[PDB]
RNA sequence: CGGAGGAGUACGAAGGUGCGCUCAGCGUGGUCGGAAAUCACGCGUAGAGUAUAAAGGCAAAAGCGCGCUUAACUGCGAGAC
RNA sequence: GCUGGCGACCAUAGCAAGAGUGAACCACCUGAUCCCUUCCCGAACUCAGAAGUGAAACCUCUUAGCGCUGAUGGUAGUGUGGGAUUACCCAUGUGAGAGUAAGUCAUCGCCAGCU
């Protein structure tokens, strides 16, 4: 379960998720990754599960990067609980994807155990995406 | 020394190392006398015993020294006179080095407590000394509890070299 | 209960002249906290650092000297 | 010698934000050719012979050649723009060698 | 050296606030062999009168003492005379206001500079 | 009844002026003495400070000292926000 | 052509490294008698002078090492009209930041000395 050591503030404004992801978007720790093509948010437990699966699959033969960080602070009101009196609670932590972002690479795999464990780990989040190789440039 | 040093240590030191100009002749500036006296707000007159400690070895006034910070672990507080220290220069630091290193070395019980190495890089020594007597002042009696004094000299000499011809030259034990 | 809930009422700080208006001697030119401009020529500095004209003229403002702080004139 | 790029000149018409659009639309790359001596030329290429080339791996390692109308330039692929989702080649450099 | 950095950051403050009052400057300059002195304008980029120890009448003395101070402080208040200002303000340049520069100060007060 | 902090003071110097001075950190050596007291030389560098919360500022330093002092004056006041 | 003072300008102008300069100028340099000075010290400030040296310092030259400047093209954003609602598309106008090619070891003014 990802989580900032420390935060300067608690409680952050929802904000607009708009753009393609031109930073992060390029291979360069492994040499197989998966990306995100469309946009939405990454929850920390969502990516644990991801992280999880392909671990299992490759047996730990070869090595995980993980590219995504959830440093956003989500807030809900503790229920039966009307409108207004402050702010709610800080309940989990996501990262903001936009459509370009990768998400894993892995490194010293075959192509097609890695292709595989991507597939497996695809099932288990919210939106679309795709597999993506190094390339020169 | 003065005219000793000018008339003999110069050529000798420049045939010694080398030196093309006597511009770069390893050269004594200044002389330091220092002693951090810590906790001295407890009794108020170490500090008031130590100076005139200072201006009987050295002929010249002191100047307190103030603690920079202010640090919970030791009791200085922010500007609390932590210490004491005297700058010779001229003439008088070359009587004080003369007059310190024909009487005082022989005096200390121990010998060999300073090596030919403890240069700073730079050309320059720093000597600690235990004990306000083997100077010339007044032996047990009729003085206060015993200190020891920090000597730096500071030299002209680019590197420990230079630095450790020139003080030979004067006579250093090491 | 939340424990927020207070703010200070607003200031009116900025530039009150800009670049080419003709002013007369004692307008104010410029409010600002801190000297985000200094005075040049014909521009006097009060003691909350407003800045105001001097002289009548035509306010200019540049970029001067070897820190590149911003400055702001008057041109008779 | 061995990778030949045809080009059409790529004008000032057909230089912009909405006019690369088009191009795009209608299957092209904007391209740009730059180096010692001479000002830059603009040009545009066919997506298919740029995703050919690009998926040999010496094309980045040899002087090709981009031919437009008569004139011919041996230059090195320089720089490449991809689309963050789709992967697909959208702008290109070209230093002349 | 930080010396000559330390004096030219002494001078500063002077030379600034002299020439936000706009006024004709008289600046002096001290070396151990000689002396200098010229006036310049309210916007510091010309030269309207000089002196110094360099000149013919005076190169022959010692030029490094009081006594050289005092009549390139008297030349300096005629040859600015016959340019035609009157009122200055003083620029010691980060030296001290004493000795040499105060003789010349005091000589070209005497010569009718008014400062 | 959105997210975060402060105030209901202090100071005859912590005000005025003339003159003067640069911080913080790290490394080398140096009695007690060290993780860190004071001394000396360097290295790179505004990261120090500004009575107090934050922000805008601060080399002519607005930061820091010393001597003399009371402009922490009276009557006003073109012109502006 | 060299040196000094005062400015314009504030890195394409700055740092770093390497090398040169003594006729004059400047700098170190002598010591401290009278001026003046250090919460100690002729270290700085100051005075009175030329026995030495251009060693240090300052200036001048060389180098793209660090730094700085920096296109063209494309991309992001965006005013107006229209079409859509994960925040895009079209017409039209506008247009970065980053990065790439490339550039740079400044350029002027007033006065005075020495050839
Ligand atoms: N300020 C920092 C200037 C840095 C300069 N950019 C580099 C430089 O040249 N450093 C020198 C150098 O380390 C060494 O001298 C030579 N030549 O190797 C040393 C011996 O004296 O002196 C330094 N320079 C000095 N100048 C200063 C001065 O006058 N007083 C106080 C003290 O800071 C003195 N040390």
């Amino acid at each position: 379960m990802l989580q900032p050591k420390r935060t300067k503030f608690r409680k952050v404004h929802k904000g607009r998720n708009t753009g393609l992801a031109h930073r992060g978007s390029t291979v360069s720790f492994g040499s197989i990754a998966i990306k995100a093509t469309e946009r939405g948010r990454m929850t920390a437990r969502q990516i644990e599960a991801a992280r999880r699966t392909i671990s299992r699959r490759i047996k730990r033969g070869g090595k995980i990067f993980i590219r995504v960080f959830p440093d956003k602070p989500i807030t809900e009101k503790p229920l039966e609980v009307r409108m207004g009196n402050g702010k709610g609670n800080v309940e989990y932590w996501v990262c903001e994807i936009k459509p370009g972002k990768i998400l894993y690479e892995i490194e010293g795999v075959n192509e097609d155990l890695a292709r595989e464990a991507f597939a497996l780990a695809a099932a288990k989040l919210p939106f679309k995406t795709t597999i993506v190789t190094r390339t020169v440039m | 020394l003065k005219a000793r040093y000018n008339d003999e240590l110069k050529a000798k030191l420049q045939e010694e190392l080398s030196i093309k100009n006597v511009m770069e002749i390893p050269r004594i500036t200044k002389i330091t006398l220092n002693m951090g006296v810590g906790a001295a707000a407890t009794d108020k007159k170490l500090l008031d015993g130590a100076v005139a400690d200072m201006q009987l070895i050295a002929g010249q006034k002191p100047v307190v020294t103030l603690a920079r910070k202010s640090i919970a672990g030791f009791k200085i507080r922010d500007g609390w006179p932590i210490g004491c220290k005297v700058t010779l220069r001229g003439d008088q630091m070359y009587e004080f080095l003369d007059r310190l290193i024909s009487i005082a070395i022989p005096r200390i019980r121990d010998f060999r407590g300073f090596s030919a190495k403890s240069f700073d890089g730079r050309g320059n020594y720093s000597m600690g000394l235990k004990e306000q007597i083997v100077f010339p002042e007044i032996d047990f009696d009729k003085i206060d509890r015993i200190r020891g004094m920090d000597i730096t000299i500071t030299t002209t000499a680019r590197t420990d070299d230079e630095g450790r011809a020139l003080m030979r030259a004067f006579g250093f034990p090491f | 209960s939340t424990k927020n809930g207070r703010d200070s009422n607003p200031k009116m700080l900025g530039v009150k002249v800009y670049g080419g208006q003709t002013v007369t001697a004692g307008n104010i030119i410029v409010r600002q906290r801190g000297t985000e401009f200094h005075a040049g020529a014909n521009v006097g500095m009060g003691r909350d650092h407003t800045l105001f004209a001097t002289a009548d003229g035509v306010v200019k403002f540049e970029v001067k000297g070897q820190f590149g702080r911003r400055y702001v004139k008057v041109e008779t | 010698a061995n990778f030949v790029l045809n080009a059409q000149a790529r004008a000032e018409d057909k230089q912009g934000k909405g006019a690369s659009r088009r191009l795009r639309r209608e299957s092209l790359v904007p391209a740009i050719i730059y180096g010692g001596n001479a000002e830059p030329v603009a040009v545009t290429l066919e997506l298919r012979e740029l995703v050919k080339a690009l998926e040999s791996n010496v094309f980045f390692e040899e002087v090709v050649e981009i031919k437009v109308g008569d004139k011919v330039e041996n230059v090195k692929i320089q720089a490449l723009q991809r689309h963050p989702a789709k992967n697909t080649p959208m702008h290109a450099d070209f230093k002349r060698a | 050296n930080e010396k000559k950095q330390s004096r030219l950051r002494r001078a500063k403050s002077t030379r600034l606030h002299i020439r936000a009052l706009g006024a004709t400057r008289l600046c002096v300059n001290r070396t151990p062999r000689h002396i200098y002195a010229q006036v310049i304008s309210a916007d510091g980029g010309k030269v309207l009168a000089q002196a110094s120890t360099l000149d013919a009448s005076l190169r022959s003395g010692t030029t490094g003492n009081i006594e050289a101070a005092t009549k390139v402080g008297a030349l300096i208040a005629e040859r600015a005379k016959a340019a035609g200002v009157t009122k200055v303000a003083f620029d010691r340049s980060g030296f001290k206001y004493h000795g040499r520069i105060k003789a010349l100060a005091d000589a070209a007060r005497e010569g009718g500079l008014e400062f």
